[PDB]
């Protein structure tokens, strides 16, 4: 998940590539039907806003 | 300066050409002449002229102040190059060869223009002396020089908008189209009359206006006459101020076919005297009335020829001869009966009238490669 | 001073009161400075809609583009939507009244027939479909009756007392080719009567069409 | 700005179908683009 | 007839002046190539 | 030239033809930042910066 | 011999199973938008004449941006439903291929595709898995990357103004991206969804409220009233979570008891305003 970054590492880049895949997935140009999704942490402060 | 240049040509055409009005032309042409260092271009008009026995001097402190100018371009010219800016020699002249343009002949404007068409980088000054270039080449009619640098202007607008040099531009073709015989060419150049100014050339608005109206009425028929010059509040209101054209264009529109031709006397009349138009003035009316005769002779199929006299134009045998003369010219389709005094008309189909236009091309294009095959290749 | 909403209405009632008493490109500039002025406000939430229906008027007062007009008097009857009756029922008078003068009157029965029309059902209404039905079977005297019936809506307002005279050459050419379609060579006394008109300001009108 | 008006006053022109930009295109113009110098 | 070179240290930009460009100072040996030439800089 | 294609053949790689010019690098950093190319006659009233 | 032309990603938007139907109608109260987009995408698209015949220079692509949940995704379906034009609709996280050279391979087919096909129009969206600022000339992840944005800065350059092909492209953060991509001649008109406010708040309540029952009595304007800073993406989740809040109850009518309950529930702020500091 992560939040974003201004892009410290090169590992990073290549994340939130894996990352905005999903994000896309969910409600972009699809009727996202019958397919529920469940997700847990310990801790939501180190996430996306967009997700 | 090439601005008030045009009034020079028209007032060469009002010296010459009207004979007896020979005396008021040569007075105000010289008040125009032997002042502003003008030397060049009326030698052959002093000739045309009377005597004038003592020019000399009136001559010798004016070429002495072409030198003065051409002197201090003499003294330009090294202290220019000593210290540069973007070629100051040519970059002053650039400005001063219109001068030398006016005062001077093409000589020495057509080596210090294409000099200083190299020198600026941006067609913004380049367009501008293509506009100086069409001007002299209408005054000393370059019918085939203009046909180059038109190209040469049409060719810099496309890169950039350059309305003002589009519009402007629109206006110099719209008075070749009419200086040759193409009316349906410099009405449609004449097309806007908005974004027409208030030129140098056409100093007035209105006598442009009176311009694109004499050839609107010969261009396009009457679904478009009823739509654009009788409803465009940019043509209305500049005729407003007109009382014989306002009259003469509507004459033909409201049918008030006895009232049109007494305002066309007057147009002619005046066609005649105006320049540019007097090469082609007996054109024009004998195409107006020919455009007056069919308009009102294909509403009806069984006119007589004695009710066109009271309500039409007086003189039943005035009609009679100038109809016998158009159908014998293989046009105004109709056919004139003599002895039971009626008009009959027909309608023939556009298939022959069509067809002949096609036969003369055919023979002319024909002749024109017969004649080149025969000349090349021995 | 501190106000600039309110200049907007007063230069809005100066653009009435040239118009109404006759003097249009005085109106065409206080209309102008009402534009200006109303492009500066964070709210306009009911003041657009008001400026949007003379936006109209005297656009189409000089009867250049109807379709532009048309609209300004859409977009004025949007605003007076579900919140101020008087206004909103005289919107539909000058949209429909433009739609017959563009000459396509089957869309003003399509508009009526739409729910949010549906519900602004009334006197004047009835006024313009019955116009727009006399305008659909094309005919004079159809467009006669409808005069007199409604004449109290119809022939009271001071824009329609100019534009029923231009309407009237428009539908007296529609009938005009509708009864001359069927044939052939013909009489001209009979489509005198067959129109119930005169014969000579008919011959002229006749003749008019095909020059 | 300068570009940002006279560029903005043929929208007003294509707006209503018109091939020709009017003076009154210009002054409609400036008042939504200093609109935007007077917000923030 | 001036090279106008601007410079704003992106790194689209970095693949054609050198590998890693440890300095700033690589940048000349482009520009004493088009030898009368002028370099920019923005804000 | 230095830094100019060639063609080359396969079996022994043996030089085979010159192959054109193809771009300076230079040139390829100002078409990836496309400045507005301008001159003196767009200049709006700036005389004595000039 | 030569080809007809060819892509698999994407293919062309099938047009029969493929238009996301959702209308101009059910996206309330973005009236400045709606109508700018408009002037942008699909008015020189037909009307390319006036923009010839004024002169204007029509816009060649257009980069919408903002916050997320403002109908950045939304309002380009509704583009795509009432289009007359071809529409081309990628993910721009699969240029990203694991061989070397596919993805600028993949890169200049979809403009030849746009080139072959029509006057088209080109959808990319998170162009910031593409567009970034830093990157690394050492690892090859990144090398890759470094190839795709000089392809279509390269692409997008090679257009003659005759062509009829429209890019409109979406982010969520602006400023994760390389200023080299809005220069104008590539990237001219810049579009930000900001959040609405309360003007353009009732008017979302109006267009998503349309649909369920909401029994008779139930006022929306004492919701509009309030502040706190509330998206278009939520206040459908509003509407979303009381209808359910009702079908638990087995009762298949909106009461006015529902909202005040699902209100609370979904954004769930808590003050962060210690009140000593006015
Ligand atoms: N009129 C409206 N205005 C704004 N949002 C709306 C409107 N109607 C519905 N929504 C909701 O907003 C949500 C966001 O849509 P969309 O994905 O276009 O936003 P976005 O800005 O693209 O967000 P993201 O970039 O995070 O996907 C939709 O799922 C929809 O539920
Ligand atoms: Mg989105």
């Amino acid at each position: 998940g992560g939040r974003r970054f201004s892009e410290g590492t090169s590992a990073d880049r290549e994340i939130q590539r894996t990352l905005m895949e999903l994000l896309n997935q969910m409600d972009g140009f699809d009727t996202l039907h019958r397919v529920k999704m469940i997700m847990a942490t310990n801790r939501p402060d180190t996430l996306d806003p967009a997700l | 300066p090439k601005n008030p240049d045009l009034r020079i040509a028209q007032l060469r055409f009002l010296l010459s050409l009207p004979e007896h009005r020979g005396d008021a032309a040569v007075r105000d042409e010289l008040m125009a002449a032997v002042r502003d260092n003008n030397m060049a271009p009326y030698y052959e008009a002093l000739c045309k002229s009377l005597d004038w026995q003592i020019d000399v001097d009136l001559l010798n402190k004016m070429k002495k102040a072409n030198e003065d100018e051409l002197k201090r371009l003499d003294e330009e010219l090294e202290d220019a190059e000593k210290n540069l800016g973007e070629s100051e020699i040519r970059d002053a002249m650039m400005a001063k060869a219109e001068y030398l343009c006016r005062i001077g002949d093409k000589e020495g404007a057509l080596t210090a223009f294409r000099k200083t068409y190299d020198k600026t980088v941006a067609l913004g000054h380049r367009l501008d002396i293509v506009f100086y270039l069409l001007r002299i080449g209408l005054f000393y009619m370059d019918n085939d020089l203009i046909t180059r640098n038109t190209e040469k202007a049409k060719s810099l607008i496309e890169e950039g908008g350059d309305w003002d040099r589009r519009n402007r531009l629109k206006v110099y073709q719209g008075l070749y189209c009419v200086a040759i015989r193409d009316f349906k060419q410099a009405a449609e150049l004449f097309l806007d009359t908005v974004s027409t100014f208030t030129s140098y050339e056409l100093m007035d608005y209105k006598t442009f206006v009176t311009y694109t109206v004499y050839v609107s009425m010969i261009a396009l028929e009457r679904p478009d006459l009823r739509e654009k010059v009788i409803k465009g509040a940019e043509i209305l209101e500049v005729l407003h101020s007109l009382p014989a054209v306002r009259q003469y264009l509507f004459s033909l529109y409201e049918c008030r076919y006895s009232v049109f031709f007494q305002s066309l006397a007057v147009v002619e009349q005046e066609m005649k005297k105006d320049w540019l138009f007097a090469p082609h003035y007996r054109y024009y009316v004998r195409e107006m009335r020919i455009h007056a005769y069919s308009q009102l002779l294909e509403s009806y199929r069984s006119l007589t020829l004695g009710y066109m006299a009271e309500a039409f134009g007086v003189g039943v045998e005035f009609i009679d001869q100038e109809l016998s003369r158009f159908i014998a010219a293989g046009r105004l389709h109709c056919k004139i009966d003599k002895v039971n005094e009626i008009v009959e008309t027909n309608r023939p189909d556009s298939k022959n009238w069509q067809y002949q236009e096609t036969i003369k091309k055919g023979d002319l294009l024909l002749n024109r490669v017969q004649k080149l095959s025969r000349v090349i290749n021995m | 001073m501190d106000d600039k909403a309110l200049l907007v209405e007063v230069q809005l009632l100066e653009s009435k009161t040239y118009h109404a008493l006759s003097n249009l490109p005085k109106a065409r500039a206080a209309l102008t400075s009402a534009r200006t002025t109303a492009n500066a406000i964070y709210c306009p939430p009911k003041l657009q809609a008001t400026l949007d229906m003379q936006s109209g008027i005297i656009h189409a007062a000089e009867e250049k583009d109807w379709k532009t007009a048309y609209s300004y008097f859409y977009e004025a009857f949007e605003g007076y939507d579900s919140i101020d009756s008087p206004k909103a029922i005289t919107s539909l008078k000058y949209m429909l009244l433009c739609k017959i003068m563009l000459n396509t009157p089957e869309d003003v029965q399509a508009l009526v027939s739409g729910k949010l029309a549906l519900r602004y059902a009334g006197r004047q209404t009835e006024a313009l479909k019955c116009v727009a039905q006399a305008s659909k079977n094309r005919s004079l005297a159809d467009f006669e009756k409808a005069l007199t019936d409604y004449r109290a809506e119809l022939r009271d307002d001071p824009i329609i007392s100019t534009h029923l005279a231009k309407l009237y050459d428009n539908l007296l050419e529609q009938n005009l080719i509708r009864v001359i379609e069927p044939f052939s060579r013909v009489q001209i006394e009979h489509i005198s009567s067959l129109i119930k008109l005169s014969k000579a300001d008919v011959e002229r009108k006749l003749s008019q069409m095909i020059l | 700005e300068v570009k940002g008006v006279c560029t903005e006053a043929g929208m007003y022109a294509l707006r209503e179908r018109r091939v020709h930009v009017t003076q009154e295109d210009f002054e409609m113009a400036v008042a939504k683009v200093m609109q935007k110098d007077s917000e923030k | 007839d001036c090279t106008f070179i601007r410079v704003s240290g992106s790194e689209l930009v970095q693949k054609f002046i050198g590998e890693g460009a440890r300095m700033v100072r690589e940048l000349f040996v482009m520009a004493r190539e088009h030898a009368p030439s002028i370099i920019f800089m923005d804000e | 030239t230095p830094n100019c294609r060639v063609a080359l053949r396969n079996d022994s790689y043996t030089l085979h033809k010159i192959l054109p010019n193809k771009v300076d690098p230079l040139v390829s950093l100002m078409m990836v930042e496309k400045v507005p190319d301008s001159t003196y006659e767009m200049i709006g009233g700036l005389d004595k910066q000039i | 011999d030569v080809l007809p032309p060819e892509a698999d990603s994407s293919i062309m938007m099938l047009t029969s199973d493929q238009k996301p139907d959702v209308m101009y109608a059910d996206i309330g109260g973005m009236d400045i938008q709606k109508q700018e987009v408009r002037e942008a995408v699909e008015l020189p698209l037909t009307h390319f004449e006036l923009y010839k015949q004024i002169g204007i220079d029509p816009p060649r692509g257009v980069l919408m941006y903002g916050p997320p949940g403002c109908g950045k995704t939304m309002l380009a379906k509704a583009v795509a439903h009432h289009t007359t034009a071809a529409f081309i609709r990628v993910v721009g996280s699969e240029f990203v291929q694991k061989y070397l050279g596919e993805g600028p391979r993949m890169v200049r087919d979809v403009f030849r595709l746009a080139k072959e096909n029509a006057p088209a129009i080109i959808f990319i969206d998170e162009i910031d898995a593409i567009a970034t600022k830093r990157f690394d000339a050492q690892t090859g992840a990144d090398r890759e990357v470094q190839r795709i944005l000089l392809e279509l800065l390269n692409q997008m350059d090679g257009f003659d103004q005759n062509v009829n092909v429209k890019v409109i492209m979406a982010t969520n953060r602006a400023d994760t991206l390389d200023p080299a991509l809005l220069r104008p001649g590539r990237l001219d008109r810049k579009i930000e969804f900001p959040l609405p406010d309360r003007r353009q708040k009732r008017l979302i309540f109006s267009t998503i409220t349309s649909k369920m029952n909401l029994s008779e009595e139930v006022d929306l304007e004492d919701y509009v009233a309030r502040p706190d800073k509330i998206s278009g993406a939520d206040i459908n989740s509003i509407c979303q979570e009381s209808g359910m809040l009702a079908v638990r109850e087995n009762r298949y009518i909106v009461l006015a008891k529902d909202f005040e309950k699902a209100y609370k529930t979904v954004i769930k702020k808590d003050e962060q305003e210690h009140e000593f500091y006015k």
